[PDB]
Formats: structure tokens, C-alpha cells, sequence
């Protein structure tokens, strides 16, 4: 029952410091190496660092050398990544993963043990500004297919940093919902839309509310979206 | 820098044979491991030491060498195999992952449902107009969206966003946003986005006010 | 260090390989020398054990027949002859030893070995 649980991720401003945790259980902690692997929003995997029990077996990727320090408490069965002089491009989900204790000594053209177990990840956002979103309705057409489909939505504008989450009717309405990837505007703030297709016959009698949550500024917005004039 | 993976993305039906290549960093001889990742989930190990199947991995998957490169083959693509695939090397003291490969479901052509939405009054009071064109539930991904404002083709003032493939119907959706000053929005009447997929183009519009 | 394995390589199924382990101190106090192996995902597994004082050998049910552990005329080398190799034998192979006697039934338990080698990797693949 091998388990890796990462924790201690949150929001940090450039140059600040943050300390992450990987609590491990279900295995002899010694026979194994712990690795940090990160994934920027919408990017591929990027290896960060590793430690095997003692400080003698560690190494770091060049992108991170000098700024980050990995450590371990064999007593507590936990690995730590101390992150310093952070910048915007350190923003990523940080995973911890288990490898072989002496994976480096083993490595050859014919052997690569890989990383067998992974955690669920911890989000690290490095924010320069904060700004809660603006929520404008995307009002359904009066020229809707009268026995057919109609589309309505929410434009979620001018917020920082990511993420925003959008649900409809508190999650009671899931079918035909399309929330888009945020796109960074030239102004330097993110923007996205959430649309839903519905039966047109409902527009008169059924209520539709989008629920925007911006956790990084504790703003939550609820706009009833109604047909126009 | 990371390693190149041969097809960056590809589309295939359930039942097809699929081959991804991994190009090792010039002079770097290191058995490759392969991982599978699904949106919002941790990577899972598939193959290790170039060609050894990890526990609980079905054997439609296989790994192999190919000259000085490495290949991952899925012999009979299953619905649960649509994901992103990364290779991985351990040259000296550094681990390095590949750029990744998206495997997407091939599917019959569908034409977008096009809706246009004018700026809210709420929004105009802030001095900015956002006009939104929604292409809903089409395939394949390639589609062209053009904005016309009183028959003036717009450029440099729109931004697009595409969903990932719907889990139920395998289609995409796409939003285009035209951004204008309230000053500029207010001096024109006719707003239109035109959507071309293939031979057919579909234009939706509105007149400001109506 | 104390123990040093070697001999690991790549083999096709049905092939063969012999591993070595070289120990360091007086090979006199050693009560057991053992081969353990570890594959990704799986737990570290006792494979083959030798009680030095009689030369009795103890095998995991998954290698009985195919593998042979043996000392030679030098006190300080244990070998593991692996024949009829299967993909499931892919692992790192570690050599362990102890100077403290344990009843023979605990000879293939990871927890009765005081020190190990870094290990030698073995891949069995077509
Ligand atoms: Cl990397
Ligand atoms: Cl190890």
C-alpha cells in the first residue's frame, strides 16, 4: 500500500520562499529515492530533483540549481523541497515520485528503473499581482431554435492569477457545459468563457446561474443569465 | 533541453496500431521509460528499461529500440489509451523527460453550431466591448474564424480558445473573442463572425441595438 | 564498501547469466550470504540463500531449479547462476550478508541481513 502525499503548496510572490512536503508510507523508506517532478499549466513534465535518505545522494536540474534544496527526515519518512528566489516560471503542479535508491549507479543503455509511484500533486502559484474577475453574461439569443437548442454563458474577465472555476446551478447542471482554457490577454490578465447548451423551451421557466470562484482573491461571483431586452 | 517525440500529436480509431518514437539527445545512450498521463491525473509508468512492462499494464503495449531511438507501440488502441505519452532518460545525474505525445480519437466530421453573443450592458459601462463567437461540438479541430465589423475584416484584436475532446462525443468546441473599446463598438452596427470548415462557411451576426 | 555485486546485463528469454558478489572482511563470521532482487512496483524479494557453515542452499519457489547459488574455493565470492531467464526475472539483484545466526526459515527475509551492495541490474527482454 505505497502512498505518497505532497503538501504545503500555495501562493508565493517572486523572490519569496516555499517549503513542500512528500510524506511517504507503505515501504522501507531507505531502499528508495524520492523525486520531485513539476508540470507547468498546459506544459509537459519537467524533472526537478531527487534525494536518497542522506544529503550525499541528491542532485538538481540546471533550471533550479542554487535556488532549491532537497532534504529528508528518515525519522518522519518525509522529503522536503525548499524553494528560494522563485520566479513566475516556477508555477506548476509539483509531484513527488519514488525511484530506486541508487538509480544513478544503475543507469545504463539497458537499465532504467523509472519512477513507479507518484503523488496527486500540489499547485504552486507564483503571483506578481492579484485581481478578482469580472463576470459578464453571455445572454441567449432571441433567435434560438424554438423546438431545439440554445446557448448561454458567462464571460469571466480580467483576473490574476489562475485558476478560476465555473459551475452551473451549483453543479446541478453538468450536461453540455464547456468551460474554456484561460487565455492570457496582452494587458497581462487572464480571461475565459463558460457556455452551456440548453433546451430553448426552458428559457422562460428554468433559471441558469454560473458560479465563478477565484480562490486566490476569495471572490465568488454568481450571475443569473437571462434573455436580453 | 528535453527530447523530441516523433509525432507530437496524432489521431487514431479504436483498433489501430500506433507508434511513438523517442529521439535521444545526440550522444545519450540510456534505456527509456514510458509514462501515460490523463488530464488532471498523475503520470503512470508503462514501460521501463526500454522494453519491460510495468505491473498491471496490458500487453497491447510494448517498447522497443529502433536504431539509436526508442519506440512505444500500442498494438490495438483501446478507448482508455487516449492520453499523453512521455519518454524518460537518466543521463549521468540528471533525469530528463520528452516533450510528450498526445493521442486523440479519430472520428467522423461534424460541423460547428455557431452562436454569436454581443457585449453586455454591464460591460460597456467599463469602457470595453467583448464580442464572443462560439463554435460548439465540431470535428476535426482545424477551423477558421474571421470577424467582420460593417464588412471590415478584423485582425490583431481577437483570441481563440479550444476545449479538449469531449469525453462523450469526441468533438471540440472553440470560442473567439473580439475585443474593442466602447468608443469603437458604438460607431458600428453590424457584427459578424464567419466560420469555415472545409467547403462550407457559416456567418452569424447581429445589429447593435436590435 | 562491504559487498560488491557485478555480472548484470541484458538477456533474451531462455538465456543465461552469472552474477558475482565480492565481500571484504574475514569471510569467517559470515553465517549467511543471499541474493535478493527488486523490480519496479514490487517489494524486495529473497531469491537464493547460502548457509556458509554447511553450504546448504535456500531458494524462492519462483527460482527453484533455474537458479543456483554457490561459493568456490575462495571464501569471499558467492555466485548466482541464473538459467532459463524469464521477463519476470527483470530486476536489480542485491547481495546481502549477516554475521548473526538466524534459524534457517528466516534466511530469505530481508530483515535478517545487516548490509547490502548497491546491486547489479538485470533485464530479460526480447
Ligand atoms: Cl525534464
Ligand atoms: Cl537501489
Amino acid at each position: 500500500e505505497v502512498q505518497l502525499v505532497e503538501s504545503g503548496g500555495g501562493l508565493v510572490q517572486p523572490g519569496g520562499s516555499l517549503r513542500l512536503s512528500c510524506a511517504a508510507s507503505g515501504f522501507n523508506f531507505s531502499y528508495y529515492s524520492i523525486h520531485w517532478v513539476r508540470q507547468a499549466p498546459g506544459k509537459g513534465l519537467e524533472w526537478v530533483a531527487y534525494i536518497s535518505s542522506s544529503s550525499s545522494y541528491t542532485s538538481y536540474a540546471d533550471s533550479v540549481k542554487g535556488r532549491f534544496t532537497i532534504s529528508a527526515d528518515t525519522s518522519k519518512n518525509t522529503a522536503y523541497l525548499q524553494m528560494n528566489s522563485l520566479r513566475a516560471e516556477d508555477t506548476a503542479v509539483y509531484y513527488c515520485a519514488r525511484g530506486y535508491q541508487y538509480w544513478q549507479y544503475h543507469a545504463s543503455w539497458y537499465w532504467n528503473g523509472g519512477l513507479d509511484y507518484w503523488g496527486q500533486g500540489t499547485l504552486v502559484t507564483v503571483f506578481n499581482q492579484i485581481k478578482g474577475p469580472s463576470v459578464f453574461p453571455l445572454a441567449p439569443s432571441s433567435k434560438s431554435t424554438s423546438g431545439g437548442t440554445a446557448a448561454l454563458g458567462c464571460l469571466v474577465k480580467d483576473y490574476f492569477p489562475e485558476p478560476v472555476t465555473v459551475s452551473w446551478n451549483s453543479g446541478a447542471l453538468t450536461s453540455g457545459v464547456h468551460t474554456f482554457p484561460a487565455v492570457l490577454q496582452s494587458s497581462g490578465l487572464y480571461s475565459l468563457s463558460s457556455v452551456v447548451t440548453v433546451p430553448s423551451s426552458s428559457l422562460g421557466t428554468q433559471t441558469y446561474i454560473c458560479n465563478v470562484n477565484h480562490k486566490p482573491s476569495n471572490t465568488k461571483v454568481d450571475k443569473k443569465v437571462e434573455p436580453k431586452s | 533541453i528535453q527530447m523530441t517525440q516523433s509525432p507530437s500529436s496524432l489521431s487514431a480509431s479504436v483498433g489501430d496500431r500506433v507508434t511513438i518514437t523517442c529521439r535521444a539527445s545526440q550522444s545519450v545512450s540510456s534505456a527509456v521509460a514510458w509514462y501515460q498521463q490523463k488530464p488532471g491525473k498523475a503520470p503512470k509508468l508503462l514501460i521501463y528499461s526500454a522494453s519491460s512492462l510495468y505491473s498491471g499494464v496490458p500487453s497491447r503495449f510494448s517498447g522497443s529500440r529502433s536504431g539509436t531511438d526508442f519506440t512505444l507501440t500500442i498494438s490495438s488502441l483501446q478507448p482508455e489509451d487516449f492520453a499523453t505519452y512521455y519518454c524518460q532518460q537518466s543521463s549521468s545525474s540528471l533525469i530528463t523527460f520528452g516533450q510528450g505525445t498526445k493521442v486523440e480519437i479519430k472520428r467522423t466530421v461534424a460541423a460547428p453550431s455557431v452562436f454569436i453573443f454581443p457585449p453586455s450592458d454591464s460591460q460597456l459601462k467599463s469602457g470595453t466591448a467583448s464580442v464572443v463567437c462560439l463554435l460548439n461540438n465540431f470535428y476535426p479541430r482545424e477551423a477558421k474564424v474571421s470577424w467582420y465589423v460593417d464588412n471590415a475584416l478584423q485582425s490583431g484584436n481577437s483570441q481563440e480558445s479550444v476545449t479538449e475532446q469531449d469525453s462523450k462525443d469526441s468533438t471540440y468546441s472553440l470560442s473567439s473573442t473580439l475585443t474593442l473599446s466602447k468608443a469603437d463598438y458604438e460607431k458600428h452596427k453590424v457584427y459578424a463572425c464567419e466560420v469555415t470548415q472545409g467547403t462550407t462557411s457559416v456567418t452569424k451576426s447581429f445589429n447593435r441595438g436590435e | 564498501r562491504q559487498l560488491v555485486e557485478s555480472g548484470g546485463g541484458l538477456v533474451q528469454p531462455g538465456g543465461s547469466l552469472r552474477l558475482s558478489c565480492a565481500a571484504s572482511g574475514s569471510t569467517d563470521s559470515i553465517e549467511y550470504m543471499t541474493w535478493f532482487r527488486q523490480a519496479p512496483g514490487k517489494e524486495r524479494e529473497g531469491v537464493a540463500a547460502l548457509y556458509t557453515h554447511t553450504g546448504n542452499t535456500y531458494y524462492a519457489d519462483s527460482v527453484k531449479g533455474r537458479f543456483i547459488i554457490s561459493r568456490d574455493k575462495a571464501k569471499n565470492m558467492v555466485y548466482l547462476q541464473m538459467n532459463s531467464l524469464e521477463p519476470e526475472d527483470t530486476a536489480v539483484y542485491y547481495c546481502g550478508a549477516t554475521r548473526k545466526y538466524v534459524p534457517v526459515r528466516f534466511a530469505l527475509d530481508q530483515s535478517s541481513y545487516d548490509y547490502w551492495g548497491k546491486g547489479t541490474p538485470v533485464t530479460v527482454s526480447s
